[PDB]
């Protein structure tokens, strides 16, 4: 017994391959700039259609994905942190710890201080003259 | 409507709705551990949790007619739905919760997949940890 | 090994037979597997054809609960 959404969705559940034998019904367009996958007929985007984790039930997104240079370092438009997490350079230092280590926040400089131009509230705020 | 969140102040509740991982037991809306059953200790109030079809082998005829897994409860043929499912009326069907139906579950895009989600953002943004 | 040395076994060689085999290296007819007789003489014929305990008990491999 296996639950009536299964029936249709592209990948037999039923070990006798009768999932799929007669429902079909591959009628509808995924939007573009995103993918279909070829069994199941569903839509993910596309930065899922090949990476390291398979999504949709076919599996034919990482089916057809290449080595991709996985010894390769990160983008070094990002920033990498103590826990080998790479993360964008903009959140290096902001009130977010962007990694769980806090690699990222620990280096920077600590203070919100107003510029003397300005004048301070006690809750985070600066304030024209 | 009414403002200080009184006019829906008698409004009806959903069932006690065990987690799947546990078990609920009649007339009272407590919950004990699927652990707990079959194994000769009273845990429900009046004695409900216990019967000698502790032993009688519903399983094995046809998986107790359940998809994933079947325990010889107290009432017989009893299932048992995974993490991140749910048990649907019908004693016997387990189905996947779509955790997308919640407003905000995730910040953009929700994608349900069985017994899990997984969540992308527009090309401006990305996701975090 | 009926001996504790294995001189029974030592010398001989042994005939051969493929329908069906037991776990000592014997072989029996197909029927034989399964019709609660002990054919091979170390019963692994019937040993695998049914379960033996009930739920309360667990199952082991040696055909005991
Ligand atoms: C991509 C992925 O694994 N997503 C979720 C995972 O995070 C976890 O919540 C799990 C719980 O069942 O479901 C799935
Ligand atoms: C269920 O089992 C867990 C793990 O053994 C335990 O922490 C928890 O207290 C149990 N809950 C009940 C209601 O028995
Ligand atoms: C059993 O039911 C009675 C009412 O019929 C209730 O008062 C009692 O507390 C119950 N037993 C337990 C252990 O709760
Ligand atoms: C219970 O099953 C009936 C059909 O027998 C269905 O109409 C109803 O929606 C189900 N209840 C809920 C809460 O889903
Ligand atoms: C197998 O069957 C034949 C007769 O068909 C019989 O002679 C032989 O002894 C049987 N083998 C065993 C191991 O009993
Ligand atoms: C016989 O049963 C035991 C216990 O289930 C198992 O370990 C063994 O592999 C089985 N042998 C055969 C030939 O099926
Ligand atoms: C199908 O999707 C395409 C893009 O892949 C277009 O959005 C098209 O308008 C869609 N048509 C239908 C009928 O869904
Ligand atoms: C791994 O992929 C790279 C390109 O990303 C090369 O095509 C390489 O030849 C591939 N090798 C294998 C074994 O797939
Ligand atoms: C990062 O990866 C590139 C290849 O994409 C080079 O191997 C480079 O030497 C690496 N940099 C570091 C510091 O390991
Ligand atoms: C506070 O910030 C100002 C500029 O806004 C300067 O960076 C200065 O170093 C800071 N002063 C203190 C007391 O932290
Ligand atoms: C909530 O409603 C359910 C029926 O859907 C039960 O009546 C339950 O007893 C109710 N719980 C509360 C606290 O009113
Ligand atoms: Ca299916
Ligand atoms: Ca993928
Ligand atoms: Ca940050
Ligand atoms: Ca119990
Ligand atoms: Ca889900
Ligand atoms: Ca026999």
């Amino acid at each position: 017994c296996v639950p009536s959404i299964f029936r249709c969705d592209g990948v037999d559940d039923c070990h006798d391959n009768s999932d799929e034998h007669q429902c079909g019904a591959l009628n509808n367009t995924c939007s573009s700039s995103a993918f279909t996958c070829v069994h199941g007929g569903q839509c993910i985007p596309g930065q899922w259609r090949c990476d390291k984790q398979n999504d949709c039930l076919d599996g034919s997104d990482e089916q057809n994905c290449p080595t991709r240079s996985p010894s390769s370092t990160c983008p070094p438009t990002s920033f990498t942190c103590d826990n080998h997490m790479c993360i964008p350079k903009e959140w290096v230092c902001d009130t977010d710890n962007d990694c769980s280590d806090g690699s990222d926040e620990k280096n920077c400089q600590a203070s919100g201080t107003c510029h003397p131009t300005q004048f301070r509230c006690p809750d985070h705020r600066c304030i024209s003259p | 409507d009414c403002r200080d969140m009184s006019d829906e102040k008698d409004c009806p509740t959903q069932p006690f709705h065990c987690p799947s991982s546990q078990w609920q037991c009649p007339g009272y809306s407590i919950c004990v551990n699927l652990s707990a059953l079959c194994d000769g200790v009273f845990d429900c109030p009046n004695g409900t949790d216990e019967s000698p079809l502790c032993n009688q082998d519903s399983c094995l005829h046809f998986n107790g007619g359940c998809t994933h897994r079947c325990i010889q409860g107290p009432f017989g043929a009893t299932c048992v739905c995974p993490i991140g499912y749910q048990l649907a009326n019908d004693t016997k069907t387990c189905e996947d919760v779509n955790e997308c139906d919640i407003p905000g579950f995730c910040s953009q895009h929700c994608v349900n997949m069985r017994g899990s989600f997984r969540c992308a953002c527009d090309p401006e943004y990305t996701l975090e940890s | 090994s009926d001996c504790p040395d294995g001189s029974d076994e030592r010398n001989c060689y042994y005939p051969t037979c493929d329908q069906l085999t037991c776990a000592n290296g014997a072989c029996y007819n197909t029927s034989q597997k399964c019709d609660h007789k002990v054919d091979c003489r170390d019963s692994s014929d019937e040993a695998n054809c049914t379960t033996l305990c009930s739920q309360k008990e667990f199952q082991c491999g040696s055909g005991e609960c």
